[PDB]
């Protein structure tokens, strides 16, 4: 009854009421992928498939050429015990290992999280530094920059060289092509409306609504730059 | 919430502001004591205010 | 006359004649264009919708729940209770074994229940927390139990009321939680006794989310022409200003919107008597003006 | 028909969106009985409106 | 001779470190396969528009300068 | 033979065909046509309506049509109403252009810059020492958009 | 809250007509109205430039206005109003005539500056209850105001 | 970085696979998986 | 790397030892306390906290030889307006020391009034010593139309 | 050009130190272009930054314009100097 | 010659991709000249398989793929692999090989890194009866036959698993190891625990067999109620 | 000094060029000569690269 | 009325004060007509008075210039630099219009 119906009604973009989430140019988010809420994109931003990242409880910032990973959870806290606004910010070129979930914490620039990684509420990751993949990082938790972090709770074991951080920032850069790759397979006209069967709904609605603006106004003069857009 | 933007409901009530703003007193004041004022209290704001006329 | 009936006359058959015969001609040609494009293309589908999913005769009983995340996986024998919240990409395979969730218990994002036994079941009670990424096998949690992000429970496992699992914790095999305890850690191990602020804290959470659960079903279970139409308001508001949002709140607080009405414009800005104060503003403990806590300053 | 491989040819939702004077007495064609009675309502109410403009225009002209 | 996929082979018999070094050189074969296949489309992609634009281009900068 | 008869409905179009790139003729410069009335009024302007003029109407009045929709479909948060009056005043105010179009097509008739069916005895001709154009046109398309002694 | 396209279109029609007119157009090349205005090739041409150049701009506005809209409706009336009267500054035939148009193009442009958009409904929550004084409306009124009364004057 | 793909076709790469072993019996509790790869 | 007393299986520091406490005084004379760290800017911190009062009209500058840096570069063209004017507390503006050129320039060309203890929270850059730093941020003004937006 | 046929040894002079001023004040500007990160200044509709095809095309033809306008000149020269003939100064 | 059929395919796939384009821009022009809303609503654009140029997914089908997971690019599937709900097998960069009676849990992601070393493959191949628990994250790496890997395990690159080796769930795998046969591997960092018994290799054999089994009931159910696309 | 040898002539070198260390990822070692003056892959003339992988499934799949 | 350097102070205020679609159609405007008819009063409807227009052209030039070059490096905004772009331009123009009346 209440969820009995053949076609899935998922969309990878929702608002609660005042939240419009933003994407950048060139920035491809997963059809599976799952983005609602308060949720700002950056340029050339990826979001692989079966990702979820909630601002509903608060805002949500991701920077530029930055990599999210698949199965990977993203959300925000009310508040927190310092302070602090408990919103999830990510600088530019941070890549996110899959498997791993993000609280409300300062992700800096250049920032590498391994696969699998759970970052609570209050950490600080400054720039450059990386994460291996089954490691945790505590709440409130500050892992200087350029530094390598390991286990659960996570320890140190050494600096980085400038040699790994320009490997990382590379990777970075070459995860667009494939993000491009990918969103190259679809077209800018959805057709799977063509695939469904009219009903009495569709046929005769049961209310009219006034003609106050319409969507897609000057669509015909905008450009499909993505092509994942409603 | 719905219609109020960034504000958001806490658990005892909703705020009146955006998530990190900072709380107004005068604001609070007038809410919760609308129309009242036992005595005309001078604050930093009614002082200065004094001072600038 | 004659402009305005030419006028109509075009509409109709625009609208008669010229719709039909480009839908026609399009849907010719996006056919022929992906038969030439094949076998290097792929075309949308209709995903199929995998909640409430009945395999050899297990029939999901979910329809007593609150919200239940469209593209979430739920098969086979799952009862859930009323209150109860589901969120995206869970999945919830039954078949392994029945699959119990009490009432208002939250199982949030990526959150994967799989019974390692061929046919134990995996019971949850009433008021517990299950976060993102989280794992549970088979075992018995009780009510008012919380579980962290990314935390995995093993097969056998027993936690008792009150019981908190740190996020990023795993429970080892057949192991026992007691009630007011946190164990964290991989291993997962005993660490302190839970405080009430912590308690506190942790029950505050768990309502939040109960209650965002409702918001979030809200949005997602809306028809085509709801979801049309919020696209619509949407952009409008991109372009409303002042003036039109002071409008829209006007008429719904019902003042005059009309030139021959602006003359009953005291009737209902200044005639409606204002609403008594609740007898419960009169016990105030103190009345003096607040002021911000300067603690710590 | 009504279906191809995978394309429905005879899909069709209604658009819900119509302006609320659709089917109004003065959106009928000019000249019509009702286009008439809604167009003497009209010049009615405008001039009650405004007698002084309704004079110094259409008695000028 | 004829081809057989290593992967879907039945490898029992051997050793385990035999069994993974076929695997491993099966792999990289057909890799190296996957990547002259690919190579040569993105040949391709280059050559198309040379041929077809080269000749429009030169004839748009004769009449242009000349 | 370069000109539509302006008798006719298609007597609109010498409009466009003109001899020199000029708007108008030098204070002295004899018209190309013989001239038939030099100080006309509105009132012999309007008795000099031809069915040039009129066919002038009829196309705007055609292409109204598509110019008036294209101009209303930049339309948002408009009643049918005022949709269809603001369709009747853009379509009215192409008829009018059209009609003043017309007008100024009997103008030019009565004073003889548009052929007006009439040839002066003893034609004036030019010497093309200048002619950048004339293989051209003859090669082209546009030898119809331009008009030769 | 309506798009001012159609304006803007409408505006895009009638100058397109008019360059037609232009170009249809014959005559003498002589003064008409009391010698008030002058009727030439090169006042003409000056015309067309005018009138081409404001159809371009008004062709690009349309689509800037179709990207996102902070613009009235009367902004474009006072745009058209602008259109419409400064071409014929070129065909004066007289410093009086020329004087007058000019005053009338520049009671345009000041009801352009009048209707610009002052409010806007941006991301800043921070202000719901201070005073923020912004002086760029009445620098650019006065301004305005008083250089057009001094040329007007002299 | 250098994107280049190091499995070439064209020859066999000259390799010896006996100055490194990877261990495979007698491990602890403590000591670190061996490596896969041991050609030089 | 470095600036960081860890060695190999130490744990990482908490964030609440780190954080410099900042108070202000806000323009409606109310009282704010929020957090920020070493290596960044003062307006960078209080855009962070959304503390009202600051226009931050440029928005901290330019990116290149920019004012945070210790040695300041001759070649730097400093701040781009005066709307993040702040006023520190004696105590705190004495360590800060005297000011840059272009600074001083922008604060006296600054259209509201300023304090002899104003300074730019753009060109200030936090340190540990500025900890339970007392200042007061005024309303600053707006420079051209698209504050507004 | 024009100044050097008219013989304006001084006009010439004060042209090119104007010239030179304003060319360091347009330049000055590149310095400023320089960022640090890419800059996000799209509007954002449905969810999306809002890209108009419109504008774009217009600016391609003005860029191509601006590139090769030397080439194309001499034509808007004759028009320009074919609508001034018809002053008689 | 290959060059000139590479060019006339890439010229084909072009003329079509335009075809579909002016058709389906001729539909929704259409659309809304009749009135009609049917092309605007919007409708999840998840493609199960979605091949890019030249790299299409290949499975028999007798395997069951469910219809959450998504495989992408070069993927190769055998006999009666069963892929598991919401699991990702990317394979864009390289290609991905499966072999004929593995299982791949829910919520498992392989995705291969873009280069390494000399010697080293750079695409995931895994054996013939391979079983991977949900929530498993795999990157380039060689799995032999009848090797199980725990839930929530994380495989990196250059990582090569021995014919019958276990590794217990909540483990990383560092990227460049050998995992020999028949032992226990358990721990964050891989770590010794034993050798494995014919108890447990009996009992690891009957659950993916098991898992197989529960995979065919999965499909044949999905079928019955029209989730599963009838290949 | 007298270890380095980044070739494998005198100490010898690993076709991976390093041995990672947990908690890093597997990266080759930046080479000494980093030119980038370097061709698209070569193969050997007549290499045969059709994909008979997928030409069996479809064969068995029919 | 034109807003040139000696008086321009007022125009930069205007500008700071305007829309982006503000200047864009009144930098239209102001180029094409107004500086425009402003030229033809020296060079054809006014052309007998040029004995005196020219010292008058020549003074204010220069003034302009000597009192630009030091003005046009201290804005710091958008719209102060379009609108010096424009005075600048309209500096260059009246001295091409000099040259052109001598
Ligand atoms: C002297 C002092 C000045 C005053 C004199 C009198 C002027 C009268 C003018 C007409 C007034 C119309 C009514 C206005 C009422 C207002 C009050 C009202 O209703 O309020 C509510 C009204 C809203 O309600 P509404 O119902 O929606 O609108 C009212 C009506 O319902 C719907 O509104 P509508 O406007 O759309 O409807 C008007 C329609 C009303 O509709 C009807 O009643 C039915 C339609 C009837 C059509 C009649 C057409 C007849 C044409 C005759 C042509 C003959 C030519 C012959 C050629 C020669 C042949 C041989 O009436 C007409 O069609 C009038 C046209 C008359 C043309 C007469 C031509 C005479 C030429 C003389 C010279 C001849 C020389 C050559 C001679 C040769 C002889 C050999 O409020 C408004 O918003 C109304 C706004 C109207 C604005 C009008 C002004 C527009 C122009 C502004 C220009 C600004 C300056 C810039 C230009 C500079 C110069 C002007
Ligand atoms: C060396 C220095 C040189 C400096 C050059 C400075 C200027 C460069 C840039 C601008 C040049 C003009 C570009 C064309 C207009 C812009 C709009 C347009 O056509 O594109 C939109 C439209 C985009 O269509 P869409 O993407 O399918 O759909 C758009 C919307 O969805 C749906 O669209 P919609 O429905 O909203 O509107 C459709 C309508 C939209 O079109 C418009 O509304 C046009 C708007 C501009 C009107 C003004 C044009 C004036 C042309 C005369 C020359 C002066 C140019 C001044 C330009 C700058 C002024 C500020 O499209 C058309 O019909 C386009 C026709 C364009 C040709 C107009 C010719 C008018 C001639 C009138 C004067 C005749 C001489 C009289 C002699 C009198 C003697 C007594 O473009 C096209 O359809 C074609 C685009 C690609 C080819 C463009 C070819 C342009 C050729 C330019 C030649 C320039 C003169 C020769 C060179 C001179 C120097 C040697
Ligand atoms: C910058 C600003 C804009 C540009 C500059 C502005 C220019 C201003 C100066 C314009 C002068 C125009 C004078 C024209 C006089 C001649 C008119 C004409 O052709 O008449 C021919 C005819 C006469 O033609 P005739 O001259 O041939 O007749 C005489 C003929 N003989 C000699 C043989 C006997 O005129 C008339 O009969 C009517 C005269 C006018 C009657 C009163 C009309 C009042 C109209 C008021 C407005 C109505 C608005 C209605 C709107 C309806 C819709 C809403
Ligand atoms: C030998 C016998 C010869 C017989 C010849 C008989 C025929 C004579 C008439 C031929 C007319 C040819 C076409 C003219 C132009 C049609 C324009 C049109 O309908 O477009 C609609 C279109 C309307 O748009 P649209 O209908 O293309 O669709 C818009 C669709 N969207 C909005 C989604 C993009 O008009 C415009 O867009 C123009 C807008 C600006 C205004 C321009 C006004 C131009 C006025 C031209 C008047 C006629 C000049 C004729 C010159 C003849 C010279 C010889
Ligand atoms: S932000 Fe402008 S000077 Fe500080």
């Amino acid at each position: 009854t209440k969820y009995g119906e053949n076609i899935s009604k998922h969309r990878s973009l929702m608002s609660l009421y005042d939240l419009h989430p933003q994407i950048g140019y060139q920035s491809y988010i997963a059809p599976n992928s799952t983005v609602i809420g308060e949720v700002t994109i950056g340029n050339e931003t990826t979001v692989w498939y079966n990702s979820v990242i909630r601002g509903d409880v608060n805002a949500v910032q991701i920077g530029n050429n930055v990599s999210i990973g698949e199965n990977v959870v993203i959300h925000t806290a009310g508040s927190l015990p310092t302070g602090q606004p408990a919103s999830v910010d990510i600088g530019h070129y941070v890549i996110i290992g899959s498997k791993s979930t993000i609280y409300s914490c300062t992700i800096q620039d250049e920032v590498v999280i391994g696969q699998g990684c759970v970052i609570l509420e209050g950490a600080r990751i400054e720039k450059g530094a990386m994460i291996a993949a089954n490691s945790v990082v505590p709440p409130g938790r500050l892992i200087p920059a350029g530094t390598l972090w390991a286990g659960n709770p996570c320890t140190f074991v050494r600096n980085l060289t400038k040699s790994e951080l320009a490997t990382n920032i590379d990777h970075a850069k070459k995860q667009l092509h494939l993000a491009q790759q990918h969103r190259y397979e679809y077209l800018p006209y959805n057709s799977a409306y063509l695939q469904k069967s009219n009903s009495e709904e569709d046929l005769n609605p049961t209310k009219y609504d006034d003609v106050t603006i319409n969507y897609n106004f000057g669509d015909e003069e905008r450009a499909q730059e993505n092509p994942l857009k409603y | 919430v719905k219609g109020k933007g960034s504000i958001r409901k806490g658990i005892h009530g909703e705020g009146f502001g955006a998530p990190s703003h900072a709380h107004d007193a005068l604001i609070h004041q007038i809410k919760q004591s609308k129309d009242t004022m036992d005595y005309q209290n001078i604050t930093n704001e009614v002082a200065q205010n004094f001072a600038n006329h | 006359m004659l402009r305005l009936r030419l006028f109509d006359a075009y509409e109709k058959i625009s609208m008669t004649f010229l719709g039909p015969l480009y839908r026609r001609i399009g849907k010719s040609l996006a056919q022929t264009g992906l038969n030439i494009q094949q076998p290097y293309t792929s075309d949308d589908r209709l995903v199929p919708s995998l909640r409430n999913i009945r395999v050899t005769n297990k029939i999901p009983s979910i329809n007593d729940s609150e919200f239940i995340a469209p593209n979430s996986v739920v098969i086979g024998d799952v009862i859930t209770k009323e209150g109860s919240s589901i969120w995206y990409g869970a999945t919830l395979r039954g078949e392994l074994g029945p699959i119990e969730i009490g009432k208002q218990t939250v199982i949030q994002d990526l959150v994967n229940i799989q019974s390692g036994k061929q046919n134990q079941k995996t019971q949850i009670g009433d008021n517990v927390f299950i976060g993102p990424n989280s794992y549970i096998q088979s075992s018995k949690i009780n009510d008012n139990s919380f579980v962290g992000m990314g935390s995995t429970v093993s097969t056998g496992c027993n936690l008792a009321s009150n019981a908190v699992v740190a996020a990023g914790s795993v429970v080892p095999e057949n192991t026992q939680v007691p009630s007011n305890q946190i164990w964290a850690g991989s291993p997962a191990q005993y660490l302190r006794d839970i405080t009430p602020e912590e308690r506190q804290v942790l029950q505050e959470h768990h309502q939040e989310c109960v209650q965002l659960a409702r918001i979030h079903a809200e949005e997602t279970e809306k028809s085509f022409r709801e979801v049309l139409n919020d696209f619509d308001r949407i952009t409008a508001e991109a372009e409303y200003d002042h003036e039109s949002l002071a409008l829209q709140k006007m008429r719904d607080l019902g003042f005059p919107m009309e030139g021959e009405e602006e003359e009953y414009i005291e009737q209902r800005v200044f005639m409606r008597e204002q609403l008594p104060p609740l007898e419960s503003e009169f016990w105030k403990k103190n009345y003096d003006p607040y002021e911000q806590d300067l603690f710590h300053f | 028909d009504f279906f191809v491989d995978k394309y429905n040819f005879s899909r069709r939702v209604v658009d819900h969106r119509q302006p609320y004077d659709l089917n109004f007495s003065i959106n009928n064609p000019v000249g019509s009985r009702v286009w008439f009675k809604a167009w003497k309502q009209k010049a009615i109410g405008n001039f009650l409106n405004l007698v002084g403009v309704h004079y110094a225009f259409y008695g000028a002209g | 001779h004829q081809f057989e996929n290593v992967l879907l082979s039945n490898r029992k018999n051997l050793t385990p470190q035999e069994s993974v070094q076929k695997v491993i050189n099966y792999a990289l074969l057909q890799d190296a396969k996957q990547r002259s296949r690919t190579l040569r489309h993105i040949k391709a992609s280059w050559v198309i528009p040379a041929l077809l634009f080269t000749y429009p281009a030169w004839y748009l900068a004769k009449g242009a300068v000349n | 033979s370069q000109t539509f008869a302006h008798d006719s409905f298609l007597g609109g179009l010498n409009l466009f065909k003109r001899r020199d790139p000029r708007f108008v003729l030098d204070q002295g410069e004899r018209p190309p046509y013989p001239i038939i009335n030099s100080n006309s009024s509105f009132v012999d302007v309007l008795s000099n309506f031809n069915k040039a003029d009129f066919g002038l109407v009829l196309f705007s009045a055609a292409i109204g049509f598509p110019l008036s929709r294209w101009v209303l479909k930049g339309l948002t948060f408009s009643s049918l109403n005022y949709r269809r009056g603001l369709f009747s005043s853009v379509y009215g105010g192409v008829i009018l252009w059209g009609l003043v179009l017309g007008f100024n097509n009997s103008y030019y008739r009565l004073n003889g810059f548009v052929d007006n069916g009439l040839v002066w005895k003893r034609k004036e001709r030019k010497l093309n020492k200048y002619d950048f154009t004339s293989e051209f046109e003859d090669n082209s398309f546009f030898k119809k958009l331009r008009i030769r002694d | 809250k309506q798009n001012p396209s159609f304006i803007i279109r409408l505006n895009l029609l009638l100058n397109s007509l008019m360059v037609l007119y232009l170009i249809t157009f014959n005559g003498y090349s002589s003064t008409f109205w009391w010698s008030h205005f002058k009727l030439n090739n090169y006042s003409l041409y000056m015309y067309l430039l005018v009138i081409i150049f404001n159809n371009y701009f008004l062709y690009i506005t349309e689509k800037h206005i179709k990207i996102l809209n902070n613009y009235s409706i009367d902004y474009f009336f006072s745009i058209i109003n602008i259109t419409l009267f400064i071409p014929m500054i070129f065909l004066s035939n007289t410093l009086f005539t020329f004087f007058f148009l000019i005053e009338l193009v520049s009671c345009a442009i000041f009801y352009k500056f009048i209707v610009s958009k002052i409010s806007f409904k941006n991301s800043n929550y921070k202000d719901n209850y201070f005073s923020i004084f912004s002086k760029n409306y009445l620098n650019v009124l006065f301004y305005q105001y008083w250089s057009s009364f001094f040329s007007s004057v002299m | 970085r250098q994107n280049f793909a190091k499995n070439i076709t064209t020859t066999d790469i000259p390799k010896d696979s006996h100055h490194f072993a990877a261990k495979r019996s007698g491990f602890t509790q403590t000591e670190q998986a061996p490596f896969a790869y041991n050609d030089v | 790397a470095g600036n960081h007393h860890h060695h190999a299986g130490d744990q990482a520091d908490r964030v609440a030892d780190k954080i410099i406490w900042i108070n202000i005084q806000n323009r409606i004379g109310q009282f704010e306390r929020i957090s920020a760290f070493e290596g960044e800017s003062l307006l960078e911190a209080l855009q962070r906290n959304k503390v009202a009062g600051i226009v931050a009209t440029c928005e901290g500058g330019e990116d290149i030889n920019t004012m945070l840096e210790k040695p300041i570069d001759p070649v730097t063209y400093g701040p781009f307006c005066s709307s993040c004017q702040v006023v520190v507390s004696n105590p705190w503006r004495n360590k800060m020391g005297n000011l840059h050129y272009l600074e001083e320039r922008n604060l006296v060309r600054s259209s509201y009034p300023t304090t002899e203890n104003s300074r730019l929270a753009c060109c200030i850059l936090v340190e540990k010593w500025m900890n339970e730093m007392i200042i007061s941020i005024p309303q600053n003004p707006n420079s051209v139309y698209e504050d507004n937006m | 050009l024009y100044s050097s046929f008219k013989s304006q040894y001084l006009l010439i002079l004060f042209m090119t130190i104007l010239n030179i001023f304003g060319m360091y004040f347009y330049i000055q500007n590149l310095r400023f272009v320089v960022k640090k990160n890419k800059s996000s200044i799209l509007n954002y509709k449905n969810y999306y930054v809002n890209i108009n095809y419109s504008i774009t095309l217009n600016i391609i033809l003005l860029n191509f314009f601006n590139f090769f306008g030397i080439l194309f000149l001499s034509d808007l020269i004759i028009i320009l100097n074919y609508i001034s003939s018809y002053i008689y100064i | 010659m290959k060059l000139f059929q590479a060019m006339w395919t890439r010229t084909i796939y072009s003329i079509g991709r335009m075809v579909r384009e002016t058709g389906l821009a001729l539909d929704r022009y259409g659309c809304k000249l009749e009135q009609d809303i049917s092309c605007y609503e919007p409708l999840s654009r998840h493609r199960n398989i979605l091949p890019i140029y030249d790299l299409v997914p290949t499975f028999y089908h007798s395997t069951f793929i469910a219809p959450n997971s998504s495989l992408i690019g070069a993927v190769y599937l055998g006999q009666n692999t069963v892929v598991g709900y919401g699991s990702t097998l990317r394979g864009d960069n390289h290609a991905i090989r499966v072999g004929h009676n593995t299982v791949i849990g829910d919520k498992v992601a392989i995705s291969n890194v873009a280069t390494l070393a000399a010697g080293i493959p750079v695409s995931t191949n895994i054996g013939n009866h391979v079983n991977i628990g949900a929530g498993c994250v795999l990157q380039s790496c060689v799995v032999d036959d009848n090797v199980t890997v725990g839930h929530n395990t994380v495989i990196l690159e250059g990582s090569v698993l021995e014919r019958g080796s276990v590794i217990a769930p909540n483990s990383l795998v560092p990227a460049g190891r050998l995992i020999p046969s028949g032992q226990l591997w358990a721990g964050s960092p891989v770590r010794y625990v034993r050798d494995l018994k014919e108890e447990e290799i009996k009992l690891n054999l009957e659950q993916t067999e098991q898992n197989l089994s529960i995979g065919k009931t999965h499909k044949s159910s999905l079928i019955q109620q029209e989730a599963y696309d009838r290949l | 000094l007298l270890k380095f040898d980044p070739f494998g002539f005198y100490s010898p070198k690993l076709l991976s060029e390093n041995r990672p260390e947990e908690a890093m990822p597997f990266y080759e070692d930046y080479p000494q000569n980093d030119s980038h003056w370097n061709l698209w892959e070569q193969f050997p003339e007549d290499f045969e690269d059709s994909n008979a992988e997928r030409e069996a499934i479809l064969k068995s799949n029919k | 009325k034109l807003g040139i350097a000696p008086i321009q102070l007022y125009k930069i205020e205007i500008y700071k004060g305007l829309p982006f679609l503000s200047i864009f159609f009144y930098t239209t405007f102001y180029f094409l007509i107004f500086f425009l008819f402003f030229s033809l009063l020296f060079i054809y409807y006014l052309s007998a008075l040029n004995n005196f227009f020219w010292i008058i052209l020549l003074i204010i030039s220069i003034i302009g210039i000597f009192y630009i070059i030091s003005i046009i490096f201290d804005i710091n905004l958008f719209k102060a630099f379009l609108a010096y772009s424009t005075i600048i331009n309209s500096i260059s123009f009246i001295l091409l219009i000099i040259a052109i009346i001598f």
